[PDB]
């Protein structure tokens, strides 16, 4: 299973709540720390997935596969042992790996994923080894107002604060923005002095934000100056 | 760029040959340009 | 490192022949090593490394042996490279260990031949490379770091000016550049003296026309000349070396052995044979009638030698006249080289082969040269063109060398902006070929007699030589009929005897 | 490891400097009143960089301002830095400038950076990734973290656009002297200090020697000194006199001097192309002052040469007029004129075929430029 | 740890009942009009019949050398094999799967099937020339141990001087004496423009065979006969008809593999035995569709035109292509 | 934190070590990578357990290009594979930090960011990404008048007037050209012996720091009057027309023609404030652009023009390209055409 | 393993006519190569139609013969395919034909006027600078050299339509047809060969001495 899309947007709640729901062993790696040093090149594979067998049935997820399974995998011969070790674990055919094809011991299924689907190798996202593929996109406007209230649960909200108004500012957020962004509004209420949040902060936060993207970085003094530096007539273009 | 280095004897020559070589390329892509884009 | 202390080399300056110049300058540094006391007492720096540039064969590790024995000095030979090695760090160690060992005896000479495998450009088009690096380093820092007063002569012998680093033509450590020219006639002369004299040698054998009519030939060459005919005379069973002998060394190495019944049809013969002959007919005629600046012919063969199915030969003249290559000149050249399709044209009528497409194109950019590159003609032209192909100057086949070479553009070309000039390039050197081609044709076909005559003997005898196609010239006046030729008995028999 | 021994060199050691030369008292002032800097509040500045043609003696330079500002000298060649294994050049720079640092007050000299201060992202491959290795080290260890007040390094570049902008920032390499090629007094003084170990005359006029060979580096001059040595004897005169160098310098600028068999026809023809280009030159204005006229084949050059020194001004800025490049063209096309009016039309050679390509470049260049 | 594997492929012999049950195989079900007739494939048959005399022990016999009439027989015989290899290269990777068919022709073959591995003697880097030369020696006289048996080397393109020596004297020496002459040494690759032309001489590994793509009635028929080897037997209404021929697409191997264990489990989940229209929909719907959350479709109905044309067009005009469902 | 060369990134960590009052670990990027692979690891996880102990601590790693740097190209030699082994054992590190036990913030300084690969910048491991740009006119005076507290001035109102005036003329500057500046007219007060930082030190200074000077030999030359003339020349004609046309931004100020340029030499009046710039002033531009070469040939003739004034014209039609293609009041059409490859064939005889 | 297609006559039919054309047009030459059997291979991938030919410096006329017989499958689809159903098999020939008749304009200068003017070499990377104008008129002369053995080709493989017809037809019903069979059906129903000289153009024909 190939799980694909956009990072930060929660896709180990799928395979968590897979293993909670399901009642399994659940073998979970990260695929960056497998083309370690010479130690271990790809035995970690093996015996990841001896690990798995020994507890089968059972599910394998490993993390950011684009680490091992990329398209420089075949330059490199450390990158290249690694993804053969891989690839042969992924399918039966007794010999190299010393058990039979059809077995409890063999009933595992091996979910992956990454960041960027196209960098992955034609001959590892075939069928028969990476069957099915799911897609997993970023939220809409009413998951991000239910994201919103979640995340800012345990703050002290004001009464004129509401998400629904700002949700056309918002397009694009995943949930650890949306995090970041009541964070940020709380950072800036404790720095005016504020007891709570109000709409406002997080106006703030956003224009503020967006000013600091094409490199702005001016406190209010310094802006009135340099708004004031300018001319009149040269100021009244801009204005039409 | 026109051979700073002055020559002592008449028969070196008072230009470098690669000076004016890319309005050579620019020219020649051009007259090309024109003449593929015509027929 | 086993550097050989010899304390006599075995060889001289009078073992050395076609150096001249450089042995000349050279004799300044055995005057250093004989007695440095009158060169330190009026206070010369001496040369702190001599660097000998020349071709393969010439000798230059002879010339610096010689150089040692004449001198009476220590000779220090160990090679380019035997400094290569897979550790890093045992080549400047064994700089080190070479340069000292220099230093125990002084005065010394320390030769290291074949530089540039040490001493390649860091060219901008393992660990070996940093190992190179560190020897050319240590080299420098110890050349740099010599004392001119203690007479220790550093001498490099490299066959590449371009590969080597300018660091070391930086004066202080490559102080003196000499070139090791190829001999010339008396070189070649002397260096055939010397060696005949290590083989058994018959009083027919005249070494002058052998080191006339082999230019640019190195002293090695020479040497594997007299080997293979001393191996000729073993294999005929000679007790020593015959005239015979020695020219069948020549056309063994110059064109390669003669192969064993290796023929094609009949057909594929008489079309290399009149091409071949028809370009001496055309060469003997531009010398006979015109009085050209132009080669003679030799022989003229059609028996397959190395990869050539037949050839004509043409002797090599004085490069004097190889400079100012006049119109007129290269005209005449001209003609020669179309006097292969003159030959297919007037003897098979209108149906050409491909055995003289090559003489073709070598014609169509030599007339391009005369009108782009040199500007012979008197319109002005802005730009010459590079030849869109080259092909290398060679053996027995039209020279193509009068320049010093066809194929080769002295940098004299510019990228075109204007392309309507071009178009009337090309239609002058169409011009210049067509007209120049129905000269070559109407020559030629007022002596079919003498053509076809020399055609067929060449034919019968599959080789003829330069005087007998002399004899069927003069034989077979102009303008009389072919049934001449035709009714004798034997149109393929040559009276003749050489 | 990176020490030497003996440096006494100095200031007098070395010619050609000029008002360089000031600001390298400059940093012996800063090796010896810098209490006064620092109780001003300058802090004394690390990087000078000496950019300038190769053979002037950058290495020289840098040996005089040790020995003249009496500190620990360390010459370090930057292709040492450069390898295939990776931490160990930045731990060879940490020791450096640890042992720099332990030694002060000390000089350090590090030459040809363009080999180690490529900037970063211009080749691919595990050397660019050292050499960034070894260009970060040593930009830590000189303007990184506080540590260092008494060290000061120079060096020593052939191309100054190759460099890493963070290099050329201020307090990392700030002072940037460019060493010239010598001019007319500078060749005569490296001259006299490069001659000044052998007996020379009081009848020796380095004017004409100067003026000889113009446009040439102080290795240049050092070698004029070498082919001051080996060539009299042939003859065997008494005292070197200034002929002797007029003739090393006519060797060294174009080669030896090689004659060969020759006939009539061919003297005829090198004679009538060199008074061709010589008396169309003479009638011109920047081409007027031919000194020089022979016909002797050099080395590289069948043909013969003439000689002729213009204002060397005019040219190297671009104020050269419209009618002086016709002019030249002219003399380009002069050999061609020569032989097209005394043999003819039709008998024209080839031996003119290397001027008029240079006149139709000339024209060429002159019409887009 | 490759050589403990291999050796342990077989560690005890096959039982009198296993090559008894073996040496009495049959045709099975060639001659449908489904699936897979006689002169379908032509290859196929001469490969099975050079495993059916390596069986037999047909191979240590190589002549007779009689009067007249054996003589006759066996260059009958010979004429009929083709249109004696002891050792047949295979070049067919231009397309998909390479074990697809020599497990598939080794399943009933009962002799050890050994599959040496090429990649292990590069991955090693005067000590590693005796491991590997000890090593390789260790696999060739297990190899001969194992007799009868078949020798797989796949991917011979990774080939160094050590295997070159080994496998040219194997093939020297093995080949006129090793009484079991009867030792296949079948090998595949995917490119045959860089093998040596030493390794291709009459008596050292000739008789190259190529396979080609697969044809949409050999889809059908290899579809047929994959079904049909596991109880489940086809439908009557597809194969009967135009029915499935006009839906099935994945030309090529191995992407037949995979629809049939798809179809299979979708029909072993209803606790069925036959194949309908609905199950192979289903299955080739599961394969060639991507999973996605945040479901939207198309608000602007008018590239719902263009689909239905395009479909229409392709349905009448062009009769021979398929058509991708619309939504 | 990033930013350009030399804008105050280390002087700003060393503030923050000095502020913070907290365990404060400088580090080096270049310190953990060798050959030898599993030094850099050990030496990085030793350094995370000492902060870990040392709770809470400040952790300083200047310059992460040296073991951040991606993947872009094959490591034949093997030092990328260290490189990576100790970046994503300093990935695991971070990602190990919880927020209940660990209170270890790390401050990152690099000078280039194209090579750093992209997963130390995602979530949980480096949140803030901030970067100190040149500062304004404000920020500008006040590193000014911050690095010239130890710097004696003639009086404190002459060095408030002298900073202000130089920092009128020090844009497109970051703090170390200012400090340079200051410390460059130090050396020139110390070496001329004036114990007080005059005006003309501040010039030659601001001389020296923007490279004016690029031969860098002994300025000893006789220039001929056909050189000064032709200078003089180019320099009144540009004032001619720079009177006659009025440029209401860059009225002339000051000229020589003690230099030899491809460009006049004239001193311009600058104005900020060009909001707005009509067809007259792209005419008035254009005309500017060719006075040389006019003025050339019309005292001294057409054979008489030097390479570099005929070489005036050539600016004056890519401005005219430039108001006919990318401004679009011209008749040619209210398009904007980037000259490379939106010129269609039909267009190209209208721009001729 | 299978063949592509079923053993029909409407399938057949383009490779028969194919194949008896191309045989046609090699027997017609004089002194050219010799056609020796014919057949019709269910599985071969180069196509269905098979021929096997022997040949007999090459001169100019064998490189002529050779042009013009590069036409005789194209020829014949011609006059024997309905209209409705063309082919794509001559067309790996006809740019052999557009390869051909370039070689004796720029390469061996064989060209319409017998020009020695040649612009190319076997070892060339590219051509002269052939002008800008100029390359209309050499353009002119292929063009013309190849629709010269294009109706070289048509005039002698036109008088042979009932010939070809009964070599299509023999093909079509025995598979295999040998030099033998050819011979006799161009005897029967009247094939006419062409004689020496050989020629695509008689205006500057010449008699060798």
């Amino acid at each position: 299973v190939l799980l694909s899309g956009p990072p930060g947007t929660g896709k180990t709640l799928f395979a968590r709540t897979l293993a909670k729901e399901s009642g399994l062993p659940f073998v979970f790696a990260s695929g960056a720390e497998f083309t370690d040093s010479e130690k271990s090149g790809a035995a970690k594979i093996n015996e990841m997935f001896s690990i798995a067998r020994r507890n089968a049935p059972a599910f394998v997820f490993v993390d950011e596969i684009d680490a091992i399974a990329g398209r420089h995998a075949r330059k490199d011969p450390r990158r290249r042992a690694t993804f053969e070790a891989l690839i042969a674990q992924l399918d039966g055919e007794k010999e190299k790996t010393g058990i039979d094809r059809f077995s409890l011991r063999q009933a595992v299924i091996f979910i992956c994923a990454t960041n960027r689907p196209d960098e992955l190798d034609l001959e590892f996202v075939r069928s028969g080894r990476i069957d099915r593929r799911l897609y997993i996109g970023l939220p809409d406007a009413k998951q991000r107002v239910q994201i919103f209230g979640v995340h800012s649960a345990g703050k002290n909200l004001a009464e004129d604060i509401d998400f629904g108004k700002l949700v056309f500012r918002t397009v694009g957020f995943s949930g650890a923005d949306i995090r970041n962004l009541v964070n940020e509004a709380a950072i800036m209420s404790v720095r005016k002095g504020r007891s709570y949040i109000y709409q406002q902060d997080i106006v703030d936060v956003l224009d503020k934000q967006l000013l600091e993207g094409m490199g702005v970085l001016l406190t209010e003094e310094e802006q009135q100056k340099c708004e004031q530096s300018v001319s009149y007539e040269k100021k009244r273009l801009l204005a039409v | 760029t026109s051979q700073t280095d002055p020559p002592t004897s008449i028969y070196k020559r008072w230009f470098i040959k690669n000076t004016q070589e890319k309005h050579f390329e620019l020219l020649i892509q051009r007259q090309r340009w024109l003449r593929t884009n015509s027929s | 490192a086993e550097a050989r202390v010899d304390g006599s080399t075995g060889v001289k300056f009078a073992d050395v022949a076609g150096i001249d110049e450089a042995v000349d300058e050279l004799q300044e540094l055995v005057k250093y090593l004989k007695n440095p006391d009158l060169f330190d007492k009026m206070g010369i720096k001496p040369p702190h490394g001599v660097l000998l540039e020349g071709p393969p064969g010439c000798g230059k590790t002879l010339v610096a042996k010689a150089i040692a024995g004449e001198a009476g000095v220590p000779f220090y030979q160990m090679a380019g490279s035997e400094f290569v090695e897979v550790l890093v760090g045992v080549g400047s160690a064994r700089i080190r260990d070479l340069f000292k060992r220099a230093k125990v005896n002084k005065p010394s000479v320390i030769f290291i031949d074949e530089i540039d495998a040490l001493a390649t450009r860091r060219q901008g088009i393992n660990a070996a490379t940093q190992e190179r690096e560190t020897t050319l380093n240590q080299l420098l820092i110890e050349l740099d770091g010599f004392d001119t007063g203690k007479g220790v002569i550093f001498l490099g012998a490299t066959n590449r000016r371009d590969l080597l680093d300018p660091a070391l033509l930086r004066p202080g450590r490559f102080d003196r550049k000499i070139r090791v020219r190829p001999p010339n006639a008396k070189g070649r002369l002397d260096i055939l003296k010397i060696h005949a004299s290590k083989v058994k040698m018959s009083d027919s054998v005249d070494l002058s026309s052998y080191a006339s009519n082999l230019p640019g030939w190195s002293g090695a060459k020479l040497a594997q000349l007299v080997q293979e005919a001393a191996l000729v005379a073993v294999r005929k069973t000679h007790n020593s070396i015959l005239q015979s002998d020695m020219d069948d060394a020549v056309d063994r190495l110059t064109v390669g052995p003669t192969r064993i019944g290796l023929e094609l049809g009949h057909q594929g013969q008489c079309r290399r044979a009149t091409t071949e002959v028809g370009v001496a007919i055309t060469s003997h005629l531009l010398l006979r009638y015109e009085n050209a600046k132009i080669e003679r012919c030799d022989r003229v063969s059609i028996i397959p030698r190395g990869q050539t199915l037949s050839q004509v030969v043409f002797h090599r003249l004085d490069d004097e006249s190889y400079m100012f290559g006049r119109l007129p000149q290269l005209l005449h050249r001209l003609q020669v080289l179309l006097g292969g399709r003159a030959a297919e044209e007037v003897i098979y009528g209108s149906d050409t082969s491909k055995a003289s497409v090559d003489y073709l194109s070598d014609a169509s950019w030599l007339a391009r040269k005369i009108l782009t590159i040199w500007n012979l003609e008197n319109p002005m032209v802005i730009h010459g063109e590079p030849p869109p192909w080259r092909k290398r100057p060679q053996f027995v086949g039209p020279r193509l060398d009068f320049e010093g070479s066809l194929y080769d553009d002295y940098d004299l070309v510019e990228p075109p902006v204007n392309f309507n000039m071009d178009d009337e390039v090309a239609h002058r050197s169409e011009e210049l070929i067509s007209q120049m081609y129905n000269k070559t044709v109407s020559l030629l076909r007022q002596n079919q007699t003498a053509l076809l005559k020399t055609v067929k003997v060449l034919l019968n005898q599959k080789e003829i030589s330069g005087e007998a196609i002399d004899f069927i010239l003069d034989h077979y006046p102009p303008q009389t009929p072919l049934n001449s030729l035709l009714q004798e008995q034997n149109p393929g028999s040559l009276p003749f005897v050489p | 490891e990176y020490l030497e021994r003996g440096v006494d060199v100095k200031f007098t050691d070395v010619a050609g400097l000029g008002k360089i030369r000031l600001e390298l008292e400059e940093i012996v002032k800063f090796f010896t009143h810098g209490e006064m800097y620092r109780r001003r509040g300058v802090k004394i500045p690390g990087g000078i960089l000496l950019c300038g043609p190769p053979g002037v003696g950058k290495t020289l330079l840098a040996k005089a301002v040790a020995g003249e500002a009496g500190v620990n000298f360390f010459s370090i060649s930057a292709s040492q830095f450069v390898e295939i294994y990776v931490g160990v050049g930045a731990s060879r720079v940490r020791a450096l400038y640890q042992e720099a640092r332990e030694n002060a007050p000390s000089v350090v000299f590090i030459d040809e950076l363009d080999a180690v201060g490529r900037e970063r992202g211009l080749i691919k491959g595990s050397g660019g990734q050292e050499r960034d290795a070894t260009l970060n080290q040593l930009l830590v260890s000189l303007d990184g973290f506080e540590g260092r007040g008494e060290v000061i390094t120079i060096a020593s570049t052939n191309r100054p656009d190759i460099l890493d902008p963070a290099l050329v920032r201020p307090g990392r390499f700030d002072r940037k002297i460019f060493i010239p090629k010598p001019g007319l007094i500078g060749r005569m003084e490296i001259l006299q200090v490069h001659a000044r170990k052998k007996p020379m005359a009081e009848d020796l006029d380095y004017m004409a020697v100067a003026s000889m060979t113009d446009g040439m580096v102080g290795a240049e001059l050092a070698n004029i000194v070498e082919i001051a040595a080996i060539n009299m004897m042939r003859d065997g005169r008494t005292e070197l006199t200034t002929d002797d160098l007029l003739q090393a310098a006519q060797i060294e600028e174009r080669g030896m001097l090689d004659r060969k068999d020759r006939s009539l026809e061919t003297w005829r023809q090198v004679a009538i192309n060199e008074a061709a280009m010589a008396v169309v030159a003479v009638n011109f204005p920047d081409m007027k002052n031919i000194e020089f006229l022979t016909i002797n084949p050099r080395a590289g050059r069948e043909l013969g040469y003439v000689r002729v020194k213009m204002d060397h001004i005019k040219f190297k800025e671009g104020m050269l007029s419209r009618q002086s490049i016709l002019d030249h063209i002219t003399v380009q096309l002069a050999p061609r004129a020569a032989d097209e009016l005394w043999y003819g039309e039709d008998q024209l050679s080839t031996i003119w075929a290397e001027t008029s390509d240079n006149a139709r470049s000339a024209a060429r260049s002159l019409v887009l430029g | 740890r490759e050589f403990l594997v291999q050796f342990s492929t077989l560690r005890a012999e096959k039982r009198i009942d296993q090559i008894l049950l073996s040496l009495t195989h049959s045709d099975h079900l060639s001659k449908n009009d489904s699936g897979y007739q006689m002169i379908e494939q032509p290859g196929t048959i001469y490969l099975r019949y050079l495993v059916d005399i390596h069986k037999k022990y047909l191979m240590n016999y190589e002549f007779n050398t009689s009067c007249l009439a054996e003589r006759r027989i066996f260059l009958a015989h010979y004429q009929t094999i083709t249109y004696p290899s002891r050792s047949i290269l295979v070049i067919g990777s231009i397309g998909t799967g390479r074990s697809y068919l020599v497990k598939y022709l080794a399943t009933n073959s009962y002799v050890p099937f050994i599959t040496v591995f090429l990649n292990k003697f590069l991955d090693n880097k005067d000590m590693m020339l005796e491991i590997d030369r000890f090593y390789i020696t260790l696999q060739f006289e297990l190899a001969k141990a194992m007799s009868p048996c078949i020798i797989w080397i796949p991917n011979i393109h990774d080939l160094s001087y050590l295997a070159l020596g080994l496998l040219v004297n194997s093939l020297s020496r093995d080949c006129e004496r090793c009484s079991t002459r009867n030792i296949l040494v079948i090998a595949s690759t995917h490119i045959p423009q860089k093998v040596d032309p030493a390794l291709i001489a009459p008596n050292k590994l000739n008789t190259c065979i190529k396979i080609r793509r697969l044809l949409i009635p050999q889809q059908r028929k290899h579809f047929f006969t994959l079904s049909y080897t596991r109880g489940f037997h086809l439908e009557k209404k597809m194969f009967h008809t135009n029915g499935f021929e006009s839906i099935t697409m994945g030309s090529s191997a191995r992407d037949l593999v995979a629809l049939t264990n798809e179809a299979l489990s979708i029909s072993i989940t209803q606790k069925k035995s036959i194949i309908d229209t609905n199950t192979i929909r289903s299955a080739l719907h599961r394969q060639t569709w991507d999973l996605r959350s945040q479901v939207r479709s198309v608000q602007d109905h008018g590239i719902l035109f263009y689909q239905i044309g395009r479909a229409v067009a392709q349905n009448v005009l062009i009769s021979n292509c398929p058509i991708d469902p619309i939504s | 934190l990033h930013g350009p060369p030399g804008t105050g990134k280390t002087l700003l960590a060393k503030a923050i070590a000095g502020e913070a009052g907290l365990p404060f670990f400088a580090a080096n990027g270049t310190d953990f990578v060798e050959m030898f692979v599993g030094v850099a690891a050990s030496r990085v996880k030793d350094l995370f357990a000492s902060s870990r102990s040392y709770a809470p601590s400040i952790i300083f790693i200047d310059e992460i290009d040296a073991i951040g740097s991606k993947r872009g190209g094959p490591d034949i030699g093997g030092g990328g594979a260290e490189r990576e082994q100790g970046l994503l054992q300093i990935l695991t590190e971070m990602d190990g930090f919880k927020v209940t036990t660990s209170q270890v913030l790390v401050i990152g300084a690099t000078n280039r960011l194209d090579i750093l690969d992209p997963a130390l910048l995602r979530k949980g491991r480096f949140d803030k990404i901030i970067r100190v740009g040149l500062p304004s006119k404000d920020g500008r005076l006040a590193i000014l008048k911050v690095h010239a507290r130890n710097k004696f001035f003639r009086s404190e109102d002459e060095k408030e007037e002298l900073l202000q005036e130089v920092a009128e003329n020090t844009e497109d500057f970051t703090g170390a050209e200012l400090q340079n500046v200051l410390n460059e007219a130090g050396i020139l007060t110390a070496r001329k012996d004036l114990d007080y930082i005059g005006r003309e030190e501040l010039l030659e200074a601001l001389k020296r720091q923007k490279g004016t000077f690029e031969t860098g030999q002994e300025d000893s030359t006789e220039v001929p009057e056909e050189l000064k003339l032709r200078l003089a020349y180019r320099e009144a004609a540009v004032a001619v027309l720079a009177c006659y046309l009025p440029d209401q931004y860059r009225p002339i100020s000051e000229t020589d023609i003690n230099s030899i340029r491809s460009q006049p030499n004239m001193r311009y009046s600058e104005t900020s404030g060009r909001v707005f710039a009509r067809k007259s002033d792209y005419v008035n531009s254009i005309i500017r652009a060719c006075a040389p070469r006019v003025v050339e040939e019309e005292m001294f003739g057409i054979e008489n023009l030097c390479w570099i004034s005929a070489k005036s014209t050539l600016e004056a039609s890519q401005r005219a390209e430039f108001l006919i293609l990318q401004t679009g009041m011209t008749a040619f059409g209210k398009a904007y055409y980037r000259n490379q490859r939106d010129l269609v064939p039909n267009l190209v005889p209208k721009l001729e | 393993l299978n063949p592509t297609v079923d053993w029909t006559r409407e399938t057949k039919f383009p490779h028969a006519v194919w194949a008896a054309g191309r045989a046609l047009i090699t027997l017609l030459i004089p002194n050219f190569d010799v056609v020796e059997n014919l057949w019709l291979e269910p599985s071969s991938w180069e196509g269905i139609g098979c021929t096997k030919i022997t040949k007999v410096t090459e001169s100019r006329s064998y490189l002529e013969k050779k042009l013009v017989f590069c036409f005789g499958s194209h020829i014949a689809s011609q006059m024997l395919l309905p209209p409705g159903d063309e082919n794509f098999l001559s067309s790996s020939e006809i740019t052999k034909a557009q390869e051909i008749a370039t070689r004796m304009v720029l390469q061996y200068g064989w060209g319409p006027d017998d020009s020695p003017a040649v612009y190319y070499a076997t070892n060339a990377v590219s051509a002269l600078s052939m002008g800008n104008n100029h390359e209309y008129e050499m353009a002119g002369k292929v063009e013309k050299i190849y629709d010269l053995a294009y109706e070289k080709a048509k005039g002698m493989l036109l008088k042979n339509r009932r010939v070809l017809e009964k070599i299509t037809e023999e093909l079509l019903e025995f598979e295999i047809l040998t030099h033998k069979d050819l011979e006799r059906i161009v005897h029967e129903n009247g094939g006419i060969r062409e004689k020496e000289p050989f020629f695509l153009s008689g205006t500057n024909y010449n008699e060798a001495l």
